[PDB]
């Protein structure tokens, strides 16, 4: 029997002035309840959308969530794909509806803020909400006002895109003129697979018709070490290849139609590619096709960057086109979820001590934007240190600095880290000159000899010195910062001694292991991570406003952190 | 003659180490910043440290008062055309940029407030032209002039452009001083109190003479100057406001005789010679005339009143009585107490925190 | 010329009643100043140490540090190696002193606390300190009282030990009886190399004379997947093979002498090994020799564990023996630098959500002792997420849970983590039964549907539920905890709404990238790490004292953390 | 008859959701903990929820007062041998272990303080022996008895051991009630106020009768009981202390007639029938005799004084006058105000935070 909620929904549809329905509810084999209903328009109709449009309301349940979706009718429904909507494709199945469900949840500019409101929880209220949003969406689509000034330019939905394979590239603003004069030209391109990843590739270099380098892409040292295979063909187009109104071409014929609309010819391009492949004996066969076009970030703005789309590579066939997802791995497109200020992201940073605190600080700095880092250490990594450290068992037996540098270079595609295996101060003059090229010097060793050697070293220019250290049992943190040609050691030592810190007791000091004599200082991983985060924030604040700064931090049993500053 | 107690007193009356690193680092940083400034790149020729700090004749200020550190910036401007006010005004943007809210102009000088010390800088100019100016600039750009160490640390320091700091693993050739024909007759020009006219100064000869006098006195001249300054500080109520500073040091240097064996003997000889030389001037109620080491046409005791000199003479006589009875006393405790009568309480009577990373 | 400081040192040596010297200072080609001096004893002399012992005071400088060391004389100096001393070996060189420098810095029990004091800074004061400590050490060595009750049993110094190769093993207290009955028996053993590490091996299984398994060592899943090669021979000994007083055998003859003192025969063992190798065709040749012995942790206590030493594998030769360092990787010997309480280290923990906060919390928990963890997630990792995450680019394109589980299993040798690729709630009943085997359930998803599904799930027993979430711009943190059969969702939602939290503003919400529509929530890596550490501490405190707990945390611009609790 | 306003009033006088989840989760957790306890593993047979919460006849306490939740633990002890005090003392260690500092013993019951609700548990025993005890235990371990949902939620609930909760995707066979020959003649024994003797109780028949009466009255009996209780709360000054609780519900149930169409009609009929039935008792200054649903030899109104009944009768007469004039009124606002005169202000007149991880 038809349940009461569906009867109430039927009454709701019947009552609405701009909606009519005659068919009743029907349960499917997949436990989906569907109802056929017609909708009207209050705005002059367009060619793409008729006035009386037939839709199907479908409700189902997956695990504990109830899905409410309106799908176009296969016979008397809309056939084109608009913005904020999935691809409207009709398949050969018992389904009476298509797959072009409008994305009602998205709120365009035309959608009023008060009209949008919020989504209810009860099924009937949710149904009413969805139906009102559907009416708004259909009138907006009729007006061709779904995308207006100020909205983001979302890419059209592509049919049958593999959810595993990804292609990466790097295009910046300054690269726009270089391609601007090459509209209508085609060439070859090479790619490399990401080591250890699953189904990911990235572009490396661009060639021309006869196979000559025109541009090379800069990557991280981890990515730069790889085999380059030329298996792509690139061609620059005037605009985005999209069919009216926002439909992505599904067959080769539609792509050729869009090419003809732009003013180019796909078969001529294919013939030229074949001829050039015959000419060059080294070239075997391209496997991918790349289409480049200028793209904007908002509607009403002007293009500033080139976007590339990839398809698995004839023009006259009706076969479906295989599409592959592409991502821009440019520096400004990597940390859109939060990044540090430009004042610290443009500095070269040197860190002395690749132990517990230093490794975590370096990892955080690499993840927040600072990419030019150097590490100074001359010790070896052991299994015990991994109790409080940022590396794993695959780095045991290596120099700490080198392993940390490799790990940092494996983080993001714009990393550039260097390692020094010597101990401060270096003996060779060349190493001293290399060290004197950094702007910020950070000390995370906890050793007084390093502090004296820093004061005994000739830096030949003004530098920013930061010293960070923890107390006994990791109950507190000393942070000191200065901006001078030479490091002040007496003032730092006086500030360290003046602060109230716990006394060292040998009872809590456990021996490193059986058959050993020297003890170790007690510290858990969470305390070190806490202090590393606090120190990173301190470094950012110091770089923003340089000067003579000293601060002491103390952790409390309830989980709070208190701060004692010093007035100069 | 109770030498270790005198050494402990000297150690107690010297400036602390925190201040020392502060002034050294501040001088170096200021030099670098001045060099890198584009608007004054060609104008500035040199920046060097002078005063009691360089000559090792300074004492620790009582309280939390910041010590005074004297610096000189030598430029290549022509004083015959530019007024002192314009030359001092050329440096305002640099101070406003690098030292915001920490600098103040007073008299003929600029004063900068650091963490523990206070810098006092004066703008000076070279009054020569031609190859003479080139030679003078080459001398002013040498390591002998651009050193931040005091005279006590560098006992081998000499006024020569071919001199290098001699550093050994635990403890080579000793270059001697330059002839007077190259530096003595070439002073510098500096602003006056009212910044209305340029006067003459010559600090390098003062430093050289101080070094030579200390060498001939077996390293006791500077310590005796410090002791006399501390005595002046202790008995301030019964002593006049002046002399103080460089004039007092000049009087002390004139009074002393070459070949000092120990501190107490030197003090007694100093006071006795001071009493002997200026007795005639004292009974006539006048003041002495002393020529500056650099400029021979200037009087150091030019702003000193006669009554100030008379009061200082009386105080010196009393201190001489006390020192004379102190030296003869053979009992160590009694002699130490007699010395403590003048110098004060600071005259004696016979921690690293744990940091992990 | 001899500098003044050395003359003062000569006067100091001459003045001391128990010291005499006649030779003056001498500068060497390696810039080392040396002086020959004799020392006396106030205690009856022993056979190993004479009364009038000749030593050499040597001073040098490496970079900025001055080394002061006293070395025994090659002709009329001590020849045996005691405790707190390096190996006394005389080489064929122009050196007039040996390499057996006493470790004066170490403080034995005999060394008085007031007598030890602290080390000065001036060269002369340091020299006096070193000489007094040398006198104390020599009289203690004469009395054979260097090691007394309460001291740790430090292993003897081994000559020519490679500083790169390491062998790992796992021996616990409960394994002591099993070997106790096998004193005097020998057998074979197999080892495996650590993947990605440099010069590290670890033992896997133990065999007998005829090649039959007697014991297998349990490792992490990462380590368990490896090739086992039988290339070692083991033999159990009654005591530690050390020569009098604390000298480690350097030649094979000394090792045979120690074996004879114990009551065994090395040549017989070698002959038996050769015969058995001939008998078994599969065996090619052993390459290492392992010696096992009961060992104590303190002098005066009784043995509780078996320690193994390794040497590169004749008994009558005078050739030097090659030694290899060994380490015990038992669970109690891995986190001697700080660990969590036993109440949380014995619990099975399930975490829902392998995103930003969850991965960091899981890593911290694995590093502090909690080894039995399960991860529930069904999403894929992308390049952007690495801005705030615990993994790298080598995990892009994988399921989040699986990559996180692999990373956790690569941390310490006692890890045991499982992954579930389904989404809560699971469909299969077997998965539900597997999930119902955990004790602590942690939610780090930030989704309300998960909160409702948790309340809709039948756990069939009492569980500890923890929910952790961050606020807008990562300015605050919600922490909620309960201990019930079912999860209270209404109370948690009420507590979340009641707390003062920043409002959501779309201005700060940046778009995920070009060609996209949905925005992302702003959060930097350091904030997430801070909140992860705070949440780990909160979890530990909750496990210690279960109950209905709610707390809100807020970060301040100065770098402090404030807390607002709720009273029930 | 102003039905939506009455529905809003009912929604306003019902207990909140936070308390609801609190009592449900607390009951389940207590059941699990009692099952897992070794010392009382064999003793405890069942633990089930009863009272106004189970029968959906509870109102929201004014203020921050915690609602009362009634639970019963059925055991297998023999009451002929054990005193009530011993049986209640057997459970002290369990409370001291699992509920430290939150439990208090009073009268015949134990009271536990939760976050938002207060639990009241009573220890009971089965007075039968042999196969009868086995059948009773099997019934007491069924899903019909061990459900935490109220009668309002489960409109298909029946007292049968072969009954299962009927859940549908949006909205099978309706098993009927068990014959009275299986449960009616088998009560349970419970302690008295002074814990000196065992008395008889039978809550399952009470729940079954409440469900049947609600079914025959088209789901209005429980809401009318709630409304009368709220009216008693509002006019507390002019009303006696008793009756309240179960006796009031029993009076309401006796007064009502099968076939209730709407709330106002039911209220008027209830008050009129109450006035008609007990007029003779009222003019004689006495109290009525009503038999309990479970035990037919007990009087529910046994501890009620005659004067209390007389005062309640007078109040009911006044409320009946008000309701009679309210129902006839055709103006909606006037009728709503007339209803608000008795029920009070709660009778009407015609946010999710952002969390990221
Ligand atoms: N009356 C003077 N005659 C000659 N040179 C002078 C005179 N006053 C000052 N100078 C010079 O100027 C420098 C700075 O003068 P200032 O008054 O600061 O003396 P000072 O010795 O540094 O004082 P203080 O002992 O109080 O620190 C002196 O070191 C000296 O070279
Ligand atoms: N006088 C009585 N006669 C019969 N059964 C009673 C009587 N008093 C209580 N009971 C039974 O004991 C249970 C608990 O009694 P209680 O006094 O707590 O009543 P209640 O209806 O739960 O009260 P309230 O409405 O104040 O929450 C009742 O639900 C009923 O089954
Ligand atoms: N800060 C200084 N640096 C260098 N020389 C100085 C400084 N102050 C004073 N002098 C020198 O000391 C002498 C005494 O100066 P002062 O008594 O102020 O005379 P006047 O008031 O005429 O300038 C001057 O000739 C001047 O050259
Ligand atoms: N908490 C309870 N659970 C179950 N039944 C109860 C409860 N309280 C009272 N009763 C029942 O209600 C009836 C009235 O009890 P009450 O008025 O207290 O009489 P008495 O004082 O003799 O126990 C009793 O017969 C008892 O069976
Ligand atoms: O907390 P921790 O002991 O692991 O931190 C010490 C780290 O600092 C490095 N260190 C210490 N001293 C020096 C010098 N002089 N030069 C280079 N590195 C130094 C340790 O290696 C360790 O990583
Ligand atoms: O901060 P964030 O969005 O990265 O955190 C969300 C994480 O939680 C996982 N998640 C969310 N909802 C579920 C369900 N229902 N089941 C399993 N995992 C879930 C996301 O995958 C993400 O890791
Ligand atoms: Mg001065
Ligand atoms: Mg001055
Ligand atoms: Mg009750
Ligand atoms: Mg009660």
């Amino acid at each position: 029997q038809v349940p009461a909620e569906l009867q109430a929904a039927l009454t709701l549809i019947n009552n609405d002035p701009r909606m009519r329905t005659n068919n009743a509810w029907a349960l499917s084999a997949d436990k989906r309840w569907s109802l056929k209903f017609t909708a009207e328009l209050s705005v002059p109709c367009s060619s793409f959308m008729p006035d009386n449009s037939v839709w199907h309301l479908v409700l189902w349940q997956e695990e504990t969530l109830i899905r409410i979706e309106v799908y176009p009718d296969k016979s008397e429904g809309i056939s084109a794909t608009f913005q904020h909507q999935n691809y409207n494709f009709s398949d050969a199945s018992t389904r009476e509806w298509t797959s072009g469900n409008p994305a009602l949840e998205n709120t365009p500019t035309v959608f009023g803020r008060n009209l949008w409101g919020l989504e209810p929880e009860a099924l009937l209220d949710r149904i009413s909400w969805r139906l009102s949003r559907l009416l708004l969406w259909i009138d907006a689509a009729a007006q061709e006002k779904l995308a207006t000034t100020g909205d983001a330019v979302e890419l059209p939905a592509f049919p049958d895109q593999s959810p595993f394979t990804v292609i990466g590239f790097s295009e910046q603003i300054d690269d726009l003129p270089f391609w601007a004069s090459k509209t209508g030209e085609w060439g070859f391109a090479s790619s490399t697979g990401l080591p250890g990843a699953h189904g990911t590739l990235f572009l490396r270099e661009f060639l021309d018709n006869k196979g000559k380098l025109i541009r090379t892409t800069k990557w991280s040292p981890f990515m730069r070490k790889g085999a380059r295979t030329t298996n792509a063909v690139w061609s620059v187009l005037p605009t985005l290849p999209v069919l009216a109104p926002w439909q992505a071409p599904r067959t080769w014929q539609e792509l050729s139609h869009c090419f003809a609309q732009c003013g180019l010819s796909l078969p001529d391009l294919f013939s030229d590619i074949g001829r050039s492949v015959r000419a060059l004996r080294k070239q075997r066969a391209p496997g991918l096709l790349l289409l480049g076009f200028p793209l904007e970030n908002k509607i009403g703005d002007e293009p500033a960057r080139i976007h590339w789309l990839a398809l698995r590579l004839q023009p006259l066939s009706q076969e479906p086109i295989r599409w592959v997802r592409t991502q821009n791995w440019a520096a400004d497109q990597l940390r859109t979820r939060g990044e540090a200020a430009n004042d610290i992201r443009s500095k070269k940073v040197l860190i002395i001590g690749a132990g517990s605190l230093g490794s975590m600080i370096a990892e955080n700095l690499m993840r927040i934007g600072v990419v030019s880092q150097g590490i100074l250490d001359a010790d070896l990594l052991q299994t015990g240190n991994l109790s409080r450290h940022a590396l794993t068992m695959t780095s045991v037996g290596h120099n700490k600095a080198a392993a940390l540098v490799e790990h940092l270079n494996r983080i993001l595609p714009d990393a550039s880290a260097r390692s020094f295996s010597c101990a401060f101060p270096p003996e060779s003059e060349v190493a001293k000159n290399s060290l004197r090229q950094y702007d910020v010097i950070i000390d995370c060793t906890g050793d007084d000899g390093v502090l004296k050697s820093l004061a005994a070293f000739d830096w030949k220019s003004e530098k920013i010195f930061i010293s960070l250290a923890m107390t006994w049992r990791a109950e507190g943190l000393f942070a000191f910062a200065a901006s001078e040609t030479s490091f002040p050691v007496t003032d730092a030592s006086s500030r360290f001694n003046a602060s109230a810190s716990p006394e060292i007791d040998m009872d809590e000091a456990r021996i490193e292991g059986i058959g050993a004599w020297h003890p170790v200082f007690p510290a858990r991983a969470d305390d070190v991570q806490l202090w590393a985060a606090v120190g990173t924030k301190f470094i950012c604040r110091v770089v923003s406003a340089p000067g003579r700064i000293y601060e002491y931090f103390k952790q409390m049993p309830d989980g709070t952190v208190e701060k004692e500053p010093h007035e100069y | 003659e109770l030498q270790p107690q005198f050494n402990e007193f000297l150690a107690n009356i010297r400036p602390t180490d925190t201040q020392k690193e502060d002034w050294k680092s501040g001088a170096r940083t200021l030099r670098e910043r001045l060099k890198n400034f584009e608007p004054l790149k060609e104008i500035v020729v040199s920046t060097f440290l002078q005063g009691s700090i360089r000559r090792s004749t300074a004492i620790r200020p009582l309280g939390d008062k910041r010590p005074d550190v004297d610096i000189v910036v030598v430029t290549n401007l022509d004083h015959t055309r530019m007024s002192p006010t314009d030359a001092m005004d050329l440096f305002i943007p640099f101070l406003e940029k690098y030292y915001p809210g920490k600098w103040e102009t007073q008299g003929r000088s600029f004063g900068i407030t650091l963490s523990y010390v206070e810098l006092d800088l004066v703008i000076t100019a070279i009054p020569e032209s031609g190859a003479e100016k080139s030679h003078l600039e080459q001398l002013y750009k040498s390591e002998s002039v651009l050193t931040v160490n005091s005279l006590e640390e560098q006992t081998d320091w000499r006024l020569n452009k071919s001199w290098t700091p001699n550093t050994g693993w635990l403890s080579s050739a000793q270059v001697e001083d330059a002839p007077a024909s190259e530096w003595k007759a070439h002073p510098l020009v500096l602003p006056d109190r009212e910044k209305n006219e340029w006067g003459r100064t010559h600090p390098l000869a003062q430093i050289r003479w101080t070094a030579e006098k200390n060498r001939l006195c077996n390293g006791h001249y500077i310590n005796l100057v410090r002791a006399v300054k501390w005595w002046r500080q202790q008995n301030s109520e019964d002593l006049p406001k002046y002399p103080k500073g460089y004039p007092l040091e000049h009087l002390i240097g004139n009074a002393l005789d070459n070949g000092t064996t120990s501190m107490a003997q030197g003090l007694v000889q100093l006071m006795d010679t001071f009493l002997s030389r200026w007795a005639a001037i004292y009974n006539q109620k006048s003041k002495p005339w002393l020529s500056d080491h650099g400029v021979a046409e200037h009087d150091v005791m030019a702003r000193l009143t006669a009554e100030d000199f008379c009061s200082f003479y009386e105080g010196i006589a009393s201190a001489a009585e006390i020192a004379r009875n102190a030296l003869a006393s053979e009992e160590p405790q009694e002699s130490a107490q007699l010395w403590r009568q003048l110098f004060g309480s600071k005259f004696p009577l016979p921690q690293k925190t744990g940091r992990f990373a």
